[PDB]
């Protein structure tokens, strides 16, 4: 015997989050908060050169929103836990495979429904125990127990994202990984130092000497014709990007459909 | 549900007493206005004589304090207040500490003097203060020091 | 054990900031040094 | 005759740590202490010029988990110990081949349960003798005595990372290297540099020139508009990585997989 | 007649070292000093620019211990002495070549036992005499005299590592030449100049002049915006390296596995 | 194994050393040699300078520079004529065989 709400069992696929506390689950829970971006730029401040105004925290979680969104596309993934209502076709080959599914978005933290429909109305459906998921790489298969294609012949009800991790140095395949955390993080210091880089002196300047009845006070930026002066940091952050982003994909890798 | 109560470190007020601490060799800490703050040490074996460094830490494996001869002057003892090495140290840079006396709220909406007694610090690190005729513990937010 | 997490800021707000003028003592005191490299003249070469 | 823990035989799969020492294994263990980074900083501090306040152990500690990450995905290793809860699938061909199978992290400290179940039922529980363990290569093989595939049949359960060194200059398979020391805090110089290069002198200066009375002083810095203050230290980092990294890939080698 | 410990004999696998000895041998045998990191900066010293505080002998010992690991993975060796306890599988075409076997790491001292087993049992122990071993490849071979494969059919242990070197300008095959003590110092050397570098003058400093009443005082340096103040030096430790490694990977040779 | 030291000048048997192991021994020393003096021609790291008082002035301009080191030049020489030398004594002792 065994003792689990029926959409989920332990074997196969086991319950990881409520579907009430999707909800409340946000940007503070995986550490992207303003303040995270300002320790990264430590010793540094955005600020109105005019006028003592420093950029609202608003603005960084205006750009935060942006940049995992930017994450979630440089890699084909559905990070934040959400709910999906999928439809999706019947093809033989896959169909015989132990009804091999690959889903939209990844990974898959659960699996609520999973139904066969017909004129639009569902006609069975599965005992819990026969169908197993594949959480990281988003596979769902069919293990039953004791013409060649149809469109939307079956309906897919199940959770995507990601849990904030809960212990140091470790995730789970369903669990966020460090890197992820670190590259929206990356991502955003890309923005802020655009804006922050026009700030520095005045605007569009390069050299400046003044001298005043002998005193003289001499200044040369990084602002330049052809570079910004943040660029040196972008060009960095995109280094860092680069090596980051590659390996990361190696945790997930290629995607593949057959033809 | 708190940790035990802080000790702030003593002042040494007396020149006897601090030569009585640097003839055995314990090390002293001083405070100059002007330069820095510093360590003393009598030097050790039969070669005696003053020394004085920077490397104000605690000797770890990793940290070797190093040490160089300098003419320390009786009256840089007297006018500059002097610490033992093994109390003054960052685990306590209480704002208040004991002995100030501060202006604090009370519940009939008037503003008494009192002195801080007590120290101690729950596991959040908020320092909670005890104050002469006031049995509970006072905050450090709802606390005001008069200067002057 | 538990991840690290940078938290929310802790320093406080302050308004007239007065500047630190040093103080005059007769007392002694010890200047703090800078070690670093010294440039000097080639005397033996200044004699040719 | 031989005495041992059921699940753990000397010969095979030797029992290395105890699951509940898991939890007690930290970063401090490894040396991946704060004070680590600011040796190899030796003679440099990082304040903000707006106070006399250094930073914390605290962002240290935040770069070191984030690094130990960066480098737990250059190579396909999971680095800290930790428990992992497997559900594989069976294939023909490695099946015949003494059960061959390759788990997901890498290295194996010590396998705990190996069970064959069907709808969460254990078909088949195996003999603590029989089946045997490569840590490093992480393979899992079974010598038994007296359609072609299906999902997630089998359910394995072990643990997975590297335990601290014990002796100097020596190391197991089933041992953290010290490289992999060295490593990680390489990573977490390259985003200290990155900090600490903006505030050596003010924010987007290179050069000056100041005259008063008489007085007069001139610096030409390390900042630049193409390059950054701290770049030439982020380049022999990024070099001294490339040689250290690809050499260690070696101890591991590639990855291979059949079809 | 012959006189020697059963395990060791003098033909084949004679003995090198005793093994309770394996835990005295350390760095300072082998020259590991650093002292001889200090001789190698002959004149140069490493120091704190704000306080007279020099950089400890532990430090040094600390980045000597990684610089040999880090050889010991740029060569796949295993340089100090230590015991192995080796489980090796059976390959048909591998046991008929006298029972040849590769060890994982290289050179081999001296081998204690040599067994077969069976269901986790030793079954078999094979006459002293009968195997012999060649140490600098790490082959060992039986010898005897008067399905194709399965998982650790043998058990092998024994001892890896390098001798200290007896005389001048000479070694054994199972001896440390002189390169490896050299190679070593040269990795150090790289880290050391690295936290070196940021010392001679400021941080990120290229260009100053002073002017005082006419007194002034001018300095230009090697840190530059795109190289640092010990790169040169640096270049030059990385083209003694590219020599000498090469070299020396000859007196090893490449590897080579059947299939 | 080894090789005898040289009897007869400018002569050598096949089981003598040849004067040039002498010579490139010697250089590969001077090649660890130099590494260590260019450093200590003058302060450390310090390529240019300036100094000016009282009406006597000096200036100074060294080899070591940014992307080179004050010793590279003599490393370079050396490291061609060992070059040279040593392709050149490869000669002498050929190329190495193995069958399979």
């Amino acid at each position: 015997s065994l003792n689990y709400e029926y959409p989920y069992h332990p074997s196969g696929n086991p319950k990881h989050i409520d579907v009430s506390e999707i909800d409340n689950l946000t940007l503070a829970d995986y550490g992207w908060s303003p303040d995270a971006v300002k320790a990264y730029m430590f010793g540094i401040v955005v600020q109105n050169p005019d006028t003592g105004q420093p950029m609202g925290d608003e603005f960084y979680n205006h750009i935060l929103e942006r940049a995992v969104g930017k994450a979630e596309r440089a890699l084909d993934i559905s990070i934040l836990p959400d709910t999906q209502h999928e439809m999706r076709d019947y093809h033989e080959t896959e169909f015989n495979s132990y009804m091999f599914v690959h889903a939209y978005r990844k990974p898959i933290l659960q699996v609520e429904n999973l139904q066969l429909q017909f004129n639009g109305r569902p006609i069975y459906k599965y005992p819990a125990n026969w169908w197993k998921v594949e959480h990281l790489a988003g596979h769902v298969q069919l293990f039953p127990t004791a013409a060649t294609f149809a469109p939307q012949m079956i309906r897919l009800e199940y959770v995507s994202g990601m849990l904030p991790r809960k212990k140091a140095g470790r995730n789970k395949p369903w669990e966020m990984p460090p890197e992820l955390e670190q590259l929206v993080i990356k991502y955003a210091l890309k923005e802020i130092y655009q804006v922050w880089g026009n700030l520095i002196i005045g605007a569009g300047i390069a050299n400046k000497t003044l001298e005043v009845d002998g005193i003289t006070e001499t200044i040369g930026t990084t602002q330049s014709a052809m570079y910004g002066g943040a660029s040196a940091q972008i060009l960095q952050i995109n280094e860092d990007i680069k090596e980051l982003l590659d390996g990361l994909r190696a945790y997930f890798g290629y995607n593949m459909i057959g033809l | 549900i708190s940790l035990n109560p802080i000790q702030d470190a003593k002042p040494i007020d007396d020149i006897v007493d601090i030569m009585t601490y640097l003839k055995n060799g314990k090390v002293l800490r001083v405070k100059q206005d002007n330069q820095g703050d510093i360590l003393v040490r009598m030097s050790p074996g039969k070669h005696k004589f003053t020394e004085v460094s920077r490397d104000l830490d605690k000797e770890s494996f990793y940290y070797k304090r190093h040490w160089v001869l300098y003419n320390v002057s009786v009256n840089s003892l007297i006018t500059f207040d002097v610490y033992l090495d093994e109390e003054y140290s960052e685990t306590t840079k209480v704002k208040y500490p004991k002995d100030t006396i501060v202006e604090y709220t009370r519940e009939d909406q008037e503003k008494d003097v009192a002195m801080i007694k007590e120290i101690l610090t729950d596991n959040n690190g908020n320092y909670f203060y005890a104050l002469i005729g006031e049995t509970m513990l006072f905050d450090e937010n709802k606390l005001n020091k008069v200067k002057d | 054990e538990k991840p690290y997490m940078i938290g929310a800021n802790s320093n406080p707000n302050v308004i007239n900031k007065s500047t630190t003028y040093t103080t005059t003592t007769q007392a002694d005191e010890q200047d703090k040094p800078k070690y670093t490299t010294r440039l000097e003249f080639d005397t033996i070469d200044m004699i040719r």
